[PDB]
């Protein structure tokens, strides 16, 4: 129970909170010191951390669907929440796999370019419609939020188009999902989670990852407490980012995740008067007229 | 509950003309874009026929003179080239709460006047007031098991529908909150039925029980209908008449 003029606001507040701690937090785990010297065992066990952390969301959303929103049912199809998982795991492993192919969009356009595809793939696969105001809105969002990011034969570069596919075709599938069963934010982010969940487990069986960090974090009892912690950030954080696309669409939730990075660096910069670049202004200039008239005159 | 109106109660209209039924909403029905509406078409003494989900969208083989339109709390029905098949009772219902409700009926009139699921119900026809009441839907042709929402419906005297309860092949079942306390549905899939119980049965009961199949898309269409069977709540017993 919210105001509908007071719900944006609250999405982006919780979304923006949340994720600066998760990230902050992923750092310290994934960076770690452990042992000492030789002894540094650094953790490379990335897929047992996203296990985790799905399988810490989906008993989150599960405890909120048991004392909240309850006397719901679901009235959505399961193959529907498998497609939707398997789009984001696929997303997320191309992703992160393409850190050592990739130099100058090295996350500058891996990232910072993920709503065109999911707005294209809306106009594509769902014959969705929108006002050219608002393809311009959304083209110089992505340029300024692309150019205030950056930072001073393409084989291997696929891999990050695969991946922008993958997340357009997820995106397309979640606006399906909540047009047409009306699933709700919970049960969606439950099940999807389960999935995941399930994919994951299926795929760290495998030496490399399960038996591996459970010896490694036997050996570190310590990165136990951050990692609770970790995930604890990611559920309030995804909650939200699972409640804004059933509520205003992929597409306003890829705007939103993909300007918060930018928004808290022009915050952090304010609040210690940081001499941000001349150039980056051009890019913040830019991102902060595409949200006006995205908001107003085109919306 | 949403309460549904439908403004012209009868319509008398000519061969070939264009016909709209206009049905409101005491609520807006709309969920993030679309309208969880429904459009069904009754025919004297059979169960109503699906035609129309989400406001817009005609069910395949209905005949393409239909169509739907209208947002918010407001929904029409047109038929531009009615013909003597469309003569029946058209009734729109709302998915948009728990409650599903039906409207009024709105009554067309002329003027000078093993491939399919087939669905059975039994039941007495006569039980006396406060007496336990059990109706059973006997379902061939398919498994209840499968994919799709059976779901008990009542027609009172004079044409006003209203939504029982229902039982999803996964076992969950939502009732009518206004019945919850009275109504118990179950199911037994070793004989492919389900059973709708009633506790002290009053007069006001008095009703045609039809059970349904349905499946969810912009909101819950009854697809499928039974036969309806006739049940009467009185105090005396019906001799010679
Ligand atoms: N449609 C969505 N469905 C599910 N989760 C989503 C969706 N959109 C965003 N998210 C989550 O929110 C995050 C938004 O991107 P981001 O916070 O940068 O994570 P990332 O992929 O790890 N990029 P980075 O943290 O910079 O390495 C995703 O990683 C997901 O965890």
């Amino acid at each position: 129970l919210v105001p509908d003029r007071l719900r944006l606001p609250l999405c982006f507040l919780g979304v923006f909170v949340c994720y600066f701690y998760y990230g902050i937090l992923q750092a310290k785990i994934t960076r770690g010191k452990y042992g000492e010297g030789a002894k540094q065992e650094t953790f490379t066990f990335a897929l047992t951390l996203v296990f985790i952390q799905c399988v810490i969301n989906a008993v989150f959303a599960k405890i909120l669907i048991q004392f909240f929103d309850t006397a719901r049912v679901d009235h959505t199809r399961s193959w529907l929440y498998a497609a939707c998982s398997i789009s984001y795991l696929g997303a997320m492993v191309s992703s992160n796999s393409a850190l050592q192919f990739v130099n100058y969009p090295t996350q500058v356009l891996g990232k910072s370019c993920k709503p065109i595809p999911v707005m294209l793939l809306g106009v594509t696969l769902l014959k969705k419609k929108y006002p050219l105001a608002k393809y311009l809105c959304v083209l110089l969002i992505v340029a300024g939020v692309a150019l205030f990011m950056y930072k001073p034969v393409g084989y291997g570069e696929l891999l990050l188009l695969l991946s922008l596919t993958l997340d357009g075709l997820t995106g397309v599938s979640q606006d399906h999902m909540r047009a047409h069963y009306q699933t709700g934010s919970n049960h969606m982010m439950l099940n999807i989670n389960l999935w995941s969940t399930l994919l994951l487990g299926m795929g760290i069986l495998f030496t490399g990852e399960l038996w591996e960090f459970l010896s490694f974090a036997e050996r570190y009892p310590a990165i136990i407490y951050n990692i609770l912690l970790f995930g604890l950030t990611s559920a309030l954080g995804q909650s939200f980012i699972f409640m804004t696309v059933v509520y205003f669409g992929p597409l306003t939730c890829s705007i939103i995740t993909t300007t918060r990075k930018f928004f808290t660096i022009l915050a952090s910069v304010i609040l210690f008067a940081n001499p941000i670049s001349p150039m980056q202004w051009v890019g913040t200039v830019l991102v902060f007229l595409g949200l006006g008239l995205d908001a107003k005159f085109g919306k | 509950d949403i309460v549904m109106t439908q403004s012209p109660a009868s319509l008398t209209v000519s061969l070939g003309q264009s016909v709209t039924i206009s049905c409101r909403a005491s609520e807006n029905v709309e969920y993030y874009g679309t309208s969880l509406m429904q459009w069904y078409q009754q025919k004297p003494g059979q169960p109503p026929k699906f035609l129309i989900y989400g406001a817009s969208n005609i069910e395949s083989g209905v005949p393409a003179r239909f169509s739907g339109s209208g947002s918010g709390t407001d929904f029409s029905l047109n038929i531009h080239p009615v013909e003597e098949d469309d003569i029946a009772m058209y009734f729109c219902q709302q998915s948009r709460k728990v409650p599903y409700t039906f409207g009024s009926g709105t009554k067309l009139e002329i003027k000078g006047s093993s491939g399919e699921v087939q669905l059975q119900e039994s039941g007495p026809g006569l039980v006396k007031p406060s007496q336990s009441l059990s109706l059973t839907c006997s379902v061939t042709g398919y498994s209840i098991t499968s994919d799709y929402y059976w779901n008990w419906i009542r027609q009172f005297p004079g044409n006003k529908l209203e939504w029982m309860a229902y039982i999803r092949y996964d076992g969950t079942s939502d009732y009518n909150p206004s019945l919850k306390n009275r109504i118990s549905i179950t199911r037994d899939t070793s004989k492919n039925q389900f059973f709708l119980k009633l506790n002290s049965v009053a007069t006001e009961d008095t009703a045609t029980y039809y059970c349904a199949r349905a499946y969810y898309y912009d909101g819950i269409n009854f697809d499928y209908w039974g036969q309806g069977t006739t049940l009467t709540v009185s105090s005396e017993n019906l001799y010679f008449q």
